[PDB]
RNA sequence: AUUCCGGUUGAUCCUGCCGGAGGCCACUGCUAUGGGGGUCCGACUAAGCCAUGCGAGUCAUGGGGCGCGCGCGCGCACCGGCGGACGGCUCAGUAACACGUCGGUAACCUACCCUCGGGAGGGGGAUAACCCCGGGAAACUGGGGCUAAUCCCCCAUAGGCCUGAGGUACUGGAAGGUCCUCAGGCCGAAAGGGGCAUGCCCGCCCGAGGAUGGGCCGGCGGCCGAUUAGGUAGUUGGUGGGGUAACGGCCCACCAAGCCGAAGAUCGGUACGGGCCAUGAGAGUGGGAGCCCGGAGAUGGACACUGAGACACGGGUCCAGGCCCUACGGGGCGCAGCAGGCGCGAAACCUCCGCAAUGCGGGCAACCGCGACGGGGGGACCCCCAGUGCCGUGGCAGCCACGGCUUUUCCGGAGUGUAAAAAGCUCCGGGAAUAAGGGCUGGGCAAGGCCGGUGGCAGCCGCCGCGGUAAUACCGGCGGCCCGAGUGGUGGCCGCUAUUAUUGGGCCUAAAGCGUCCGUAGCCGGGCCCGUAAGUCCCUGGCGAAAUCCCACGGCUCAACCGUGGGGCUUGCUGG
C-alpha cells in the first residue's frame, strides 16, 4: 500500500488542514485507518492525535482508492468542532 | 396534473408476425450473439433519433439550427460512425449494422482477444477486459473512437499471462 | 387554509437567482426579512458552505458566524439568515479575503474578489426622498436602509442619483449624478450585468415607467429601465466590474 | 411505417358496421436468479369504525423555592417570556374573481428582521410555588398564613388621532399624502432590566422608511343540457350616514326605476383549478390522485375568547348524532397526523432505528426537541444494466460423451463503508457447481397434413367458422413458432376511423335537400381616388416560478440518475 497527497488546503477559521490523498494497493484489500494514519503522519509530519480521517472509498475496479483527512492544531478545538462518531470510529475516545 | 414516470428507451413493431422482418432480425440476432430482441430494438432506436434529428435539422432556419447541427456532427464522428469531413445528408445513409459493429462485444471479437463473441461476451461479463484502464462489464457500451486502441485484457486477470492455456488456443486462431 | 405566516421553503420552491442543488434536498433556508429583497439576496450561510467552502455543515457554518468572523458592509453578521445582495461587501480579516457581490447574465449572484481599498467604500442608490420632522430630508437607498440630509443640500440630490459612502461609519463622499453621459451597470432584466453610457430618458403617462437608453463598449445600443440603470461613475468605473 | 388485413354473393363492384393487429393505466391466472435509480403502494368502494403508544417545545444571561453535592455546580416542579396560526393529511363542498395571466390600492394591516433619528423620570399592588387543614370514585377543586420578577397598576412627560384656518419645503404621471405656523380638544409609552468587567454583550419604548407575509379591486381566458325562457325586489342606481384595518347595498333612512337575457339569462347536472400527463405523422382526442403553486376541510351545523396573526389540524361553548368509564351523584372521546386492527369491497406494507445529514422553533451561546425528514423492512409499481456457461474433438442433425477454462451470480471469510447496522466496493478460498417459463400451432397470423382417444354428445370460437366415426380447427403425446424473468386473461382512454371530416366526409337510385315562397338577426359581398391606422406584419423594452421536454459536455464501471450551459414550453398579456 502507498500514499500519493493530491490537495492541501488551510482552513483558518476553523483551524485545520484538509488533506485528499490517494491510496494504491494492487492486489491487496482495502487498506486500514490504522495504516493509512500511520503513513500520513509518518510522511508529513503530523501529530497522530490532532488528525482525523473522514473517509477511504474505493471504486469499482480501480486497485486505486481516495481518502480524506483533518490535521488540527490542538485536541481542544478538534474536540470541539468534530462531531463525536468519527471520533469513535477513528479510536480517539471511548464511548 | 400528473407527473411523469419513467419511459422506456426502445420502441417494439408495429405487426408482430411478419417475416422478412423476423427472417432479417434472426439473422442479425444470431450472428452478433444477441441474447434478446430488445437489444437489437434499442440500437434500432438510438439510429431512428439520429436520422430524426437529422430530418428536423435540415433546411432550418436560425443560430440554434446551426448549432445543434454541429453538435450532432461532432457527436458522430466522436462515436465513430462519421468521419470529420461528413455533410447531414450522410447521416440518412446509415445502417443498424454500424451501431452494432460500435458494441465491446464486436470489437473484441474482431481484435482477436476472443475465437467467438459468445466467448467475448463471457470474457467482458466475468471481467477480464480493461478500456482505457478501467474495468467494463457491460458487453453494449458502445466504444468512442479514442478509446478502442486502449482495449487490453485487464491488469489482474489470468489471460495476461502470455502462457495461460486459453490464451494459447485463442492467439492460435489469428 | 392558511392561519398565518409561512416558516418553511422548499428546494424546488426557491429562487432563480441562486446556486442551489435543487433536487438534493427537500428543505431550503428560508431567509428573514431585512435589507434586501427576496429576488436579490442570499443567505449567509449559502455564502459561507457553497460558494466558498470553509465549511461542510450548517453547524459549523454557524459556529464560524457566531465566533464573529463575517462581516458585510464592515459590520459583525451572525444570523446565518441574514440576507446579503447587490453591492454588498464580504470580508474576511482572518483570510484577508474581499468580495463584491454582483449578478451574472444569467442573471445569478456571484463574489468578485476586490482589494482592501476598495472595500471601504458601497454605492447606494437613492430611490426616495421624504421631508422628516424638523424640516430635515430622508433619502430612502436601495437596500432600504435610509440617511439624513439638510435643507440647504437639498437640491444637490435626486431620486436617481448615486452616493458613494465609507460603510461603516456611513460618511458620503462623492456624489454622482443621473445624465446622459454617465456609466451605467444593469442590475435587473434581460440585459443584466451590461455596462455602458446614457444615451437618451425617454417618459410615458399614466403610471408606465421610464426608459432608458443605452451605448455599450463595441457601440451596440440597447434599452432597459431607468429604475434598473446603476450610476457608477461618470466617465469611468468608480469601482470594478 | 403519413400502412392495412377477415367477414353480406352461385360469382362481381360499392356503401357501411363488427372484428384483428400497436401503446398506456388498474385488477387477476401460471411462473420467477442479482444489482442499481425514482416524485410508486386504501384516490375508484365507507370525508366508514376502533385499542395501545407517539407526533410541540425551549430558556439559570427573566424570578423565587427545594433537594443532591462541593460562598461553585447538578437536578425537581412553579411563576414568567417566546413559539404552539408552520410542518403534516385529505379532495367532501365549490361552475365562483375559486384558478391562470397582466395590472392596481393616492382605499389597508403586519410580531420576528434591516437602517436612521431619539428616549428609559417618579410611585404602588397582588398573587403561584411553600406551610397548616382538607373535599371527591375519579375528572377536578375550597379556606387560612407568606413571598418575588422582563407579572400587574397609577402619575408625568414625549408621542398618537379628529376638526378648522393659513403657508408652500418634498415626492409623484397626478395630492392637503408628507413638512411648517396657529387654534379647540380626546387617547396616552417605556424593563436602565440582565451578564461581564473596571467600557462592552443581550434585551425595553416612541417615530420615519423598507422588507417579509397577507387583505381588497379590476381587464382578459377556461365543462354539458332548451323534453330548462323569462329572471331579479336591497333587487340596479342616487343623496346622507353607520360600521370596517380599509373601498364598497357591507348595513341603515329617504328618492327613483332600474339590472340580466335566444351572442342562452335563470334553473339543473357534473366536477377542486393549474403547471402537467396519455396517445397519435401531425392537425387533434381524452385525463387531471401521488411532485410544485394556489384553494377548501378537520363527525354534521353554528358561535366566541386569547393573541401581530384563528372564529383555531394535537384548544373552547351549544344542538344533533354515535361510543366509552362510573361507587349512578357525575365525567370523558371522534384515527381525512404515524404505525396497528375491523369492516367495505375486484383492489393497496413494519404497532421498526435515529436526530448523524436538510430544515423548523426556542436559546447570547453551548445545545435541546421534532412518526417533518433521513434509514432500513414488506410488495411481479415504473426505468437501467446483467445472469442461468465458454472452447475443442467424435457422432448426428440443438443434443450425448470425452478433455479442458472461467466464476458475473452461489457458499464462507478480512477490511472499507454506515449515527449504528445492512447492502454495495477491494481482496481471499472453494466449486459448472445454484438459477426458464408462459402462451400459440385452420385462415387473418410466424409455426404439423404426425401419432392415441372421443364421437352434432363432449367441447372449441375476439370475427370467419370447426365438430355429425378417416377430426391438420375438441382432449392429450411428440415435434415446431413468438416473446422471454416474464408471458397470458378481463375492463377503461388514444390510435385504427377521412365511422364527426379546419386541414379532410357525404345527401337521384345505398342513411340524408324542409311541400313551396317572403323576409329578421348573423355570415358572405362589384370597380377607382383620398384619409385613418382597429385587425394584420417587422423591430425593440417589461412579464409568463421551479420541476417536467430536446441538445452537448462533465460526475456515479457505461447507462438510468445528478450537475453545468444553450434552446423550447406556459395556447398569451402589456409599454413604445
Amino acid at each position: 500500500m502507498e500514499i500519493k497527497v493530491t490537495e492541501i488546503r488551510e482552513n483558518k477559521l476553523l483551524g485545520r488542514k484538509e488533506i485528499y490523498f490517494d491510496v494504491l494497493h494492487e492486489g491487496e484489500p482495502t487498506p486500514s485507518r490504522e495504516a493509512v494514519k500511520g503513513k500520513l503522519v509518518a510522511m508529513l509530519d503530523l501529530d497522530p492525535n490532532t488528525t482525523v480521517i473522514q473517509y477511504i472509498r474505493s471504486y469499482f475496479g480501480s486497485n486505486v482508492s481516495k481518502g480524506y483527512a483533518k490535521a488540527y492544531e490542538t485536541r481542544e478545538r478538534m474536540l470541539y468542532i468534530e462531531p463525536e462518531y468519527i471520533l469513535v470510529r477513528d479510536g480517539l475516545v471511548q464511548k | 396534473g400528473d407527473p411523469k414516470r419513467q419511459r422506456k428507451k426502445y420502441e417494439t413493431p408495429s405487426h408482430p408476425w411478419i417475416k422478412e422482418r423476423l427472417d432479417r432480425e434472426r439473422v442479425l440476432k444470431r450472428n452478433y450473439a444477441l441474447k434478446n430482441k430488445k437489444e437489437l430494438w434499442r440500437h434500432e432506436t438510438q439510429l431512428k433519433e439520429f436520422r430524426r434529428r437529422a430530418r428536423r435539422l435540415l433546411a432550418a432556419r436560425g443560430k440554434q439550427a446551426e448549432i445543434e447541427r454541429q453538435q450532432l456532427l461532432q457527436r458522430l464522428y466522436r462515436l465513430g460512425l462519421l468521419p470529420a469531413d461528413a455533410v447531414l445528408d450522410d447521416v440518412l445513409s446509415l445502417t443498424v449494422e454500424d451501431v452494432l459493429e460500435r458494441r465491446l462485444q464486436t470489437i473484441v471479437y474482431r481484435k482477436g482477444l476472443a475465437r467467438t463473441m459468445k466467448q467475448a461476451r463471457q470474457l467482458i461479463v466475468h471481467g477480464h477486459i480493461e478500456v482505457n484502464g478501467q474495468v467494463i462489464r457491460s458487453p453494449g457500451y458502445l466504444v468512442l473512437r479514442e478509446e478502442e486502441d486502449t482495449i487490453t485484457y485487464a491488469k489482474g486477470s489470468p489471460f495476461a499471462k502470455e502462457g495461460h492455456p486459453e490464451r494459447m488456443v485463442i492467439e492460435q486462431a489469428k | 387554509a392558511r392561519k398565518g405566516p409561512k416558516r418553511h421553503l422548499k428546494r424546488l420552491a426557491a429562487p432563480t437567482s441562486w446556486y442551489i442543488h435543487r433536487k438534493a434536498y427537500k428543505w431550503a433556508v428560508r431567509p428573514s426579512p431585512g435589507p434586501h429583497s427576496m429576488k436579490t439576496s442570499i443567505p449567509l450561510i449559502y455564502i459561507v458552505r457553497d460558494y466558498l467552502g470553509y465549511a461542510k455543515t450548517a453547524r459549523e457554518a454557524r459556529k464560524i458566524l457566531n465566533e464573529g468572523k463575517i462581516l458585510v458592509d464592515g459590520r459583525v453578521r451572525k444570523d446565518y439568515k441574514f440576507p446579503v445582495g447587490i453591492m454588498d461587501v464580504v470580508s474576511i480579516p482572518e483570510t484577508g479575503e474581499h468580495y463584491r457581490v454582483l449578478p451574472n447574465r444569467i442573471g445569478k449572484l456571484i463574489l468578485h474578489p476586490i482589494s482592501e481599498e476598495e472595500a471601504k467604500l458601497k454605492p447606494f442608490r437613492i430611490n426616495n426622498k421624504r421631508m422628516v420632522k424638523g424640516a430635515k430630508v430622508q433619502l430612502n437607498l436601495h437596500d432600504g436602509s435610509n440617511h439624513l440630509v439638510s435643507l440647504a443640500e437639498k437640491d444637490a440630490y435626486k431620486t436617481s442619483y448615486t452616493v458613494i459612502m465609507q460603510v461603516p461609519e456611513r460618511q458620503i463622499v462623492k456624489v454622482l449624478p443621473f445624465e446622459v453621459g454617465a456609466y451605467v451597470f444593469v442590475t435587473q432584466g434581460k440585459n443584466v450585468a451590461r455596462k455602458g453610457k446614457i444615451v437618451e430618458v425617454r417618459q410615458f403617462p399614466m403610471g408606465w415607467p421610464d426608459v432608458v437608453t443605452i451605448e455599450d463598449e463595441n457601440g451596440e445600443l440597447f434599452d432597459t429601465l431607468k429604475e434598473y440603470a446603476f450610476v457608477i461613475g461618470k466617465d469611468k468605473p468608480e469601482i470594478s466590474l
